[PDB]
């Protein structure tokens, strides 16, 4: 009844959506075939037999990546019309993923997305699985996300984006793609959960006890805060959250929408089983500057809105207790226009461990989105980035010579002012 | 499906372009006779973009081997993986151009170049897909340079929208093979500026310096010299070819070492380089393929970067690795090197990631270096031409072929002009 | 409840520490692995399963002897969070143990300590075990004691410490390392239980029958000595006696609180046969001057406090008829301002001899923390060594090229001058 | 973790090592092929500090063996153990320098330490964290003597806070084996004084003497001296290296022994030291180490410590012993000789103790000595220079070189500058 659809858009959104896919699929009991040896509606349709497939659109302008999910293990899940790829990547370049490239595949993927919705009864919304620093998950998603306003103009648009990392980086032109996508989904977006390589890497070596990661184990961790997210929709809770509860209690002003993802009970077996994670240390590891997986220190700026999703064996009692001590902390400061800044949502279901992953299995977890000022020092960075490449022109030939105009560069970099300025007076207390 | 056509020019562009073919036959698991032989599927999921398949299952390339003279045809046809190539993709003439520009580009490169056009046009005809095309040749010959030039402007003029991508030999520094040298490689240079996309500057000092203090090649042949180059060119289109976690077609590094639309010169790397003898003692991470590939020793052009600053790179690796070391490597070496790359540049790096390793290695990367090190190359390349151009020597040949001091002048200014802005920028 | 955190530095503390954990885990009858085939509360923590992770941080600034821990029978016991390490020891330089290779790991401790106390309930205090003569074990403890009371600036911070030997030293600057880190932790302690190696060696032989010894012997003996003092924590007794107890009947003014450890029955199996070791004989045992585990002559100088902690088959009535005889006697005298200087301890809980020890079973044993002013010569003799080698100047450019200036030296040795005024004046009759 | 970087130069310093190795690989299992064929775990817990881990898994020593002739070079690779350092490790050249500290100074001394200083940069570059540099050489010699003081120089200004400890071979009392031994000796020491952490200073005199009153070897070949010197290096690194109850790096022993920095020469010792026949009839216990270590005949130096004071002592003991034993051996041994030891510093001995003793022993242990006897070594070495220096024998080589006699002056001054402070002390 629920329905949602999640689209994943780019080598980073569709190997995000790989793991994300595994992980329902072990938590609802489907064999990667489809079939099983309700719960699981709002993510799987079942055709007749026990064939369940996916609601999921697979979308990238390269084929390899698809391919990949095309002969793995999950060959025989997806729909194999759902699993949409292009013949040439958008090289890293907003405007083939936006305006050159990405108008030869939008077509098929809005008719394929209308499909999906016409078998949906009721949709909540979409979740847009993309990295901010890629040609196709930049100029593709911020094409998709305006086209999805014009025919979806009122269902939920939540997007889970990689955010560039401060120092390390696997391209040159991240400046200018996250900046134009920035200000195209900005206009056309609910809420963007945010995370960052960097962070996820130093979570790892910190907690996992893994020096040698992959994106795998990044795509894990992920795929953990996902499922967290969307528990209340697949499971049954004593405090349910949709998506809808998101987007009304982490977005403040229109603009104002980009959260960052967290999640407490990472660690190892044997740390584990040394450790007695309780809702009040999960809390507070929740809140730990070093476990924040965006790489920015919450305590250079203020929280506007904090949404704890505990799952598994969670008490609400202790809970509050968790809550009425973070409170009382006064290294975590709120902003004063937000006197209660906590929407709590408890569900029955344990997080489940994926057999060859290296998250230990625990008794409750919970998964923390809090919007605040901190991002404003990221996105300073970012737009100085953009000013010292754009200063120098630098790249711009590639864009330009690909559907796009220097006028765009300027008007982008004048909204991400805008953003700017607006996060600097919110970040202010009232007189 | 991104179908490459491969054009072999000259001597040097076609014994290149032999041991090309052989080493991506042997990634790809294609006998000397054609046939399949491999082991993996994924090696015929992509085998489109290079070879054409024939009728009974046999793989041809999709190259065209053009040449001035029929000796280094007969020599490509009579020696290993000669019985590969498509037999009418064999276009040469009789008289070998001597080593003028002119007469390689005006005069027999005429008739010629219609010929190899028409194949061309053919080979892109059936292609399903043209991702775009390669080049190789060499800048100080005679048919190579200035045919190569002639067939890229022609072919730059029919297909603007392709990926036109050429390895070229340039001019060593100390010692010259060929006395006109200067002038073959001026007029090239101000031909590939403006109908080329990417220009892999290769010297064969470098490769003899890479051979002698890194292979520790008692006798080091053309034969290492093209093996190496030719490793080069796999890794590239192998990031295009292969499956990866994080893929990278021709245009793709285009897009991110492209800048402005004339700083399109780049010095090439391969970094697993190493002696038989001390492959034993190396351990094979990514830390040390990008310190090697880094390495100022490691670059296949006679440019030292510490002379100028990197305005972008690419890093091809090739192997399973974890994304999260090569991230952290490329964030290390700009850190470290923050002197030696350009400032207004943010993230100077474009990382791509293939799955597959090259054949007898477990991890690989290559090194294509956009640096305002090859002014160091262009200046000694115009010392060299105005130096003999002043006193007008070996121009009789070029003015009687039906050239001009006009175009020379103009070539001079072009790549003077090159120089100018590498320096600026 | 009373939980209380123990923390180990450098290799003396780290082995010292080896032993006492070995001697609780058998006390509690918890198995080398952590579990148990409450009393083990304020040491232990149980984590869901019959885990019993130990209530400490091992910290050195040296893989090996950590390492050595890491893979010993104990391997399991430990957190692996909380056996911190660095990679280049300190070298017997207090400079290099405080400002140069401490100050890069301090943070990691502190935050160790930092969930290990919120782990707590109630945190009585902290037990610092390190020895004076070493790098790590004077400039890494000074740091980490001054942090301490920056962060718990009111729990008992009580510190076993190996005070240099009189005669046999296995290193050339100890002094310099002592006389610093009596001045900084003496400005930020509580209660420094101090003991020697030679004075334990000497026991050894003259009691154990041992004629070599390891120090494998001194720290079964000096874990014996911390388990009687923390058996009113761990155990039921008559009279409990707890940390502050200690910190209170101890320290007459701020800065004489030094007072030397004494274990009674120390004897050996043939002897303990023979013999009827009873309260009287081990109170008389504890007062003489050649069982005192600090190199130091009692009759030289005035006891001002005295903490008998007896265990075991244990009566009131014979312990005060003991410590009435005791007062009776005139070879031992006490300060004129102390007509009351015994704080008495009783525990139910007998000694627990570790199998492959040599201290013989009793059926009790008594304890003896003492304050006298008989360590003033002990002082003299090392401040007498620092001035000696910084007349000449000796070793010096190893300290200054690390960090430190000679007015640290300088101010050191003034601090100690003004420690040694301090005694001499709390030892003289009040007129 | 903690790597220390190994250096040998001139023909004592590369014998010395090549023992040195053997005696290293002996310890951590190393087969001389790189292997690890040990029984411990131990031994590759801290394989790294002198090993470097090659990709087969096999341990490259992280040595370089620098030379200006190439006969020590190819002897040291013909023979066992050779085939264990990397080959690009081998920096030689092709005239010796004879035994002129000029020419290994200023002339060839140049050439080759730019490519040995390349080398230790990589080398470094390549360690995770470094604890410091050693460096085999002999002062009377040519190459050695000059280029190890070269190189010193050049890595002390590039390292100023690592540990630079040096394992010297002093010129003997009595026979000299070089006729120009003073002036080089003068000119290291000069050099030395400034740019070391930690000179050990050896005599092969003194080792003679050991061999033959001690060792009773009818015929001691300089396997058996290099032998006893590897040992004396082993025992310090590996109470850096093995686990112990009381560890001790070279910083540790180098803050305990240098009271002042010009004051950091060394007589090194080794305490079980049996003739093969006498091996039945003595007991190995603390004290007789102690004894022996302590006996001025087992000293490395012929330098009698009776006539002078003990600034400092650090002995490292290796094996499973008792620390009341040691502690009580050397306060009995401070208070016996208290005429011998300087009494401005209380406690002249610094105790380390590793668990791991060398094989085929159960108890060993090092000596090292501070003492004011090294004045006497430097009092003849004085002596001899200005011997020479007033009539200026053999002193046209070394102004041909390239040098001045304001330098001869200006080592000389330096050196009766240390023997005044050492007889101030």
């Amino acid at each position: 009844m629920r329905e949602c659809i999640s689209i994943h858009v780019g080598q980073a959104g569709v190997q995000i959506g790989n793991a994300c896919w595994e992980l329902y699929c072990l938590e609802h009991g489907i064999q990667p075939d489809g079939q099983m040896p309700d719960s699981f509606n709002t993510f799987f349709s079942e055709t007749g037999a026990g064939k369940h497939v996916p609601r999921a659109v697979f979308v990238d302008l390269e084929p390899t990546v698809i391919d990949e999910v095309r002969t793995g293990t999950y060959r025989q899940l997806f729909h194999p019309e759902q699993l949409i790829t292009g013949k040439e990547d958008a090289a890293n370049n907003y405007a083939r993923g936006h305006y050159t490239i990405g108008k030869e595949i939008i077509d098929l993927v809005l008719d394929r997305i209308r499909k999906l919705a016409d078998q949906c009864t009721g949709l909540q919304g979409f979740l847009v699985f993309h990295s901010f620093g890629g040609g196709t998950g930049s100029g593709f998603t911020s094409l998709l996300m305006e086209r999805l306003s014009v025919d979806y103009g009122k269902k939920s648009k939540l997007e889970f984006s990689i955010y560039p990392a401060p120092q390390v980086s696997t391209a040159v032109v991240e400046p200018y793609n996250s900046i134009l996508t920035t200000h195209t989904t900005l206009e056309h977006s609910d809420c963007a959960f945010m995370v960052d390589n960097e962070a996820i890497y130093d979570i790892c070596r910190r907690n996992l006890d893994i020096e040698r990661p992959t994106y795998t184990n990044l795509n894990r961790l992920i795929s953990q805060i996902v499922s967290s997210i969307t528990a209340s929709l697949r499971f049954d809770g004593a405090l349910n959250v949709d998506l809808t509860d998101f987007q009304t209690n982490l977005v403040p002003y229109p603009r104002i929408h980009f959260p960052l993802a967290t999640y407490a009970p990472v660690i190892s077996a044997e740390k584990a089983y040394h450790e007695q994670l309780s809702v009040a240390e999960i809390t507070n590891a929740c809140f730990e500057p070093a476990n924040q997986m965006v790489k920015c220190d919450p305590r250079h700026g203020k929280y506007m809105a904090c949404c704890l999703l505990y799952r598994g064996d969670v008490v609400p009692k202790d809970v509050n207790a968790a809550i009425a001590t973070i409170k009382t902390k006064r290294s975590i400061q709120f902003v004063d226009w937000c006197p209660t800044g906590f929407k709590v949502g408890i569900n029955y279901q344990p997080p489940t461990v994926v057999p060859g992953g290296d998250l230990a299995k625990v008794q409750r977890a919970v998964c923390m989105l809090s919007n605040t000022t901190a991002i404003a020092e990221a996105w300073a960075r970012l737009d100085h980035k953009f000013d010292l490449m754009y200063a120098k022109r630098a790249f711009v030939h590639w864009y330009v010579g690909e559907g796009m105009e220097e006028g765009e560069f300027s008007e982008a970099r004048e909204d991400m002012a805008a953003l700017e300025k607006d996060y600097e007076e919110v970040g202010v207390d009232s007189v | 499906m991104r179908e490459i056509v491969h054009i072999q020019a000259g001597q040097c562009g076609n014994q290149i372009g032999a041991k090309f073919w052989e080493v991506i036959s042997d990634e790809h698991g294609i006998d000397p006779s054609g046939n399949y032989v491999g082991d993996s599927d994924l090696q015929l999921e992509r085998i489109s973009v290079y070879y054409n398949e024939a009728s009974s299952h046999k793989y041809v390339p999709r190259a065209i081997l053009v040449d001035l003279e029929p000796g280094t045809m007969d020599s490509v046809r009579s020696g290993a993986f000669g019985h590969l190539f498509r037999p009418d993709n064999f276009i040469f003439g009789q008289s070998g151009a001597g080593n003028n520009w002119a007469k390689g580009h005006y005069t027999e490169g005429a008739e010629l170049v219609d010929s190899v056009l028409d194949v061309v046009r053919k080979e892109c005809e059936n292609c399903d897909c043209l991702q775009g095309f390669q080049l190789t040749h060499s800048l100080g010959g005679g048919t190579g340079s200035g045919m190569g030039t002639l067939l890229i402007s022609k072919v730059r003029e029919e297909y603007p929208d392709r990926i036109m991508n050429t390895f070229s030999v340039v001019p060593s520094p100390k010692v010259s093979d060929t006395v006109v040298e200067p002038y073959n490689a001026t007029l090239s240079i101000h031909q590939l500026v403006e109908n080329t996309d990417e220009t892999y500057c290769i010297d064969n000092e470098a490769l003899y310096d890479i051979c002698f203090r890194t292979l520790k090649l008692a006798t080091p042949t053309y034969g290492d010299l093209n093996h190496l180059v030719s490793a080069t060119m796999s890794g590239v289109t192998t990031s295009l070819r292969f499956p990866g976690q994080l893929n990278a077609d021709l245009r793709k590094l285009a897009v991110n070492m492209v800048p402005f639309p004339r700083l399109h010169f780049f010095m090439p790397g391969f970094a697993p380089l190493t002696a038989r003898g001390s492959q034993q003692y190396r351990a094979l991470t990514v830390p040390e393929l990008t310190q090697q590939m880094f390495d100022a020793k490691n670059m296949m052009a006679a440019c030292d970067p510490r002379h100028g600053r990197y305005l972008t790179v690419a890093t091809v690796f090739r192997g399973r690795m974890s994304m999260k070391e090569v991230d952290e490597q490329m964030l290390a070496i700009q850190s470290k090197n923050s002197s030696y790359f350009v400032e207004w540049i943010p993230n100077n790096v474009k990382v791509a990631v293939c799955d597959i390793p090259p054949r007898g290695l477990k991890m690989s990367s290559t090194f294509i270096g956009n640096s305002t090190a090859i002014q160091e190359l262009f200046k000694r390349i115009s010392e060299q031409f105005t130096a003999m151009f002043r006193r007008k020597a070996f121009l009789h040949w070029y003015t009687g072929e039906g050239m001009d001091e006009m175009e020379f002048t103009e070539a001079e200014s072009n790549m003077n002009d090159l120089v100018s802005e590498y320096q600026q920028y």
